[PDB]
């Protein structure tokens, strides 16, 4: 079976412009486990991004956390881009400090 | 601590 | 006050070349303490929590040997399952396994488990009595017969009620500082106008541990689910979790709404209301 990924983009700590933080992209509820997740800064791919060890939920659906340090500002737009077999095209979820 | 053995299907 | 230890195993076949990708992770409650990734350089079970580092070389050599034995078992299983399902060798498939034990507040055996899945669906699972199997289909049926003849359940039961519980207790003791501590959620509320007539109230629960938690909205003292949104609990990245619940309300009427937070780290539930 195949399951489309759920995606939440958020910061580890409450956001404050100019203050160092961590940008997270939690992808979950998907199957198979092969997936492409990238964090973006102003539409550009961020390098050195890390992620947790693949694990899964009671219903066997996989979940992973991708993260990197970052500094929110008034201008820069951050986002997560996810590609999976279940998606007709890469899904881009923009970071919103209010969520 | 993991289970010592694992039988195949 | 209850606890558990769990191991998750994933193997994904790679028909184009080589062996299956194999990833194993170990957890005590919601804390990962070990991991193995066939893609890693070490080719060793590795620590993921400080309190497991206390373990000596014999522990790391043993866990490594067993986790490698697990990967090989999954390797064989993918082949066997491919046959059972009369599937092409061209496609990539997935096998997953999870097992563990739970103990109550007195740290006594409460229940054990051992489940298996193929391509994201239940394949076979050990019954709660730890004496019988639950096979999802006929492929699993033949596996079930094979395991009954080899008495796999008897062996698993001893592990689940013996070594599993015994080591969980050891871990809980060695990592008492974090494992036996609860982090109550830090809560607050944010206001987000959606129009000149409506506004969103968002109730936040942050930096809590364990992950289990309940957020509920009440309007004039009674639960409200309409016009609310609850996101799934998510990891902060530092070992704790986060979650928020939101409700859209008519502007000016915010004081009618209350957010209720229930968590093992709270003597009594917390209640939040917009200023």
């Amino acid at each position: 079976i195949q399951r489309t990924p759920k995606i939440q983009v958020y910061s580890r700590h409450p956001a404050e412009n100019g203050k160092s933080n961590f940008l997270n992209c939690y992808v979950s509820g998907f199957h198979p486990s092969d997936i492409e997740v990238d964090l973006l800064k102003n539409g550009e791919r961020i390098e050195k991004v890390e992620h947790s060890d693949l694990s899964f939920s009671k219903d066997w659906s996989f979940y992973l956390l991708y993260y990197t340090e970052f500094t929110p500002t008034e201008k820069d737009e951050y986002a997560c881009r996810v590609n999976h077999v279940t998606l007709s095209q890469p899904k881009i979820v923009k970071w919103d400090r209010d969520m | 601590s993991l289970y010592n053995t694992v039988a195949t299907l | 006050g209850s606890h558990s230890m769990r191991y998750f195993f994933t193997s994904v076949s790679r028909p184009g070349r080589g062996e299956p990708r194999f990833i194993a992770v170990g957890y005590v409650d919601d804390t990962q303490f070990v991991r193995f990734d066939s893609d890693a350089a070490s080719q060793r079970m590795e620590p993921r929590a400080p309190w497991i580092e206390q373990e000596g070389p014999e522990y790391w050599d043993g866990e490594t040997r067993k986790v490698k034995a697990h990967s090989q078992t999954h390797r064989v299983d993918l082949g066997t399952l491919r046959g059972y399902y009369n599937q092409s060798e061209a496609g990539s498939h997935t096998v997953q396994r999870m097992y563990g034990c739970d103990v109550g507040s007195d740290w006594r055996f409460l229940r054990g488990y051992h489940q298996y899945a193929y391509d994201g669906k239940d394949y076979i699972a050990l019954k709660e009595d730890l004496r019988s199997w639950t096979a999802a289909d006929m492929a699993a049926q033949t596996t079930k017969h094979k395991w009954e003849a080899a008495h796999v359940a008897e062996q698993l039961r001893a592990y689940l009620e013996g070594t599993c519980v015994e080591w969980l207790r050891r871990y809980l003791e060695n990592g008492k500082e974090t494992l036996q501590r609860t982090d109550a959620p830090k809560t607050h509320m944010t206001h987000h106008a959606v129009s000149d007539h409506e506004a969103t109230l968002r109730c936040w629960a942050l930096s809590f541990y364990p992950a289990e938690i309940t957020l509920t909205w009440q309007r004039d003292g009674e639960d409200q689910t309409q016009d609310t949104e609850l996101v799934e609990t998510r990891p902060a990245g530092d070992g704790t979790f986060q979650k928020w619940a939101a409700v859209v309300v008519p502007s000016g009427q915010e004081q009618r709404y209350t957010c209720h937070v229930q968590h093992e780290g709270l003597p009594k539930p917390l209640t939040l209301r917009w200023e």
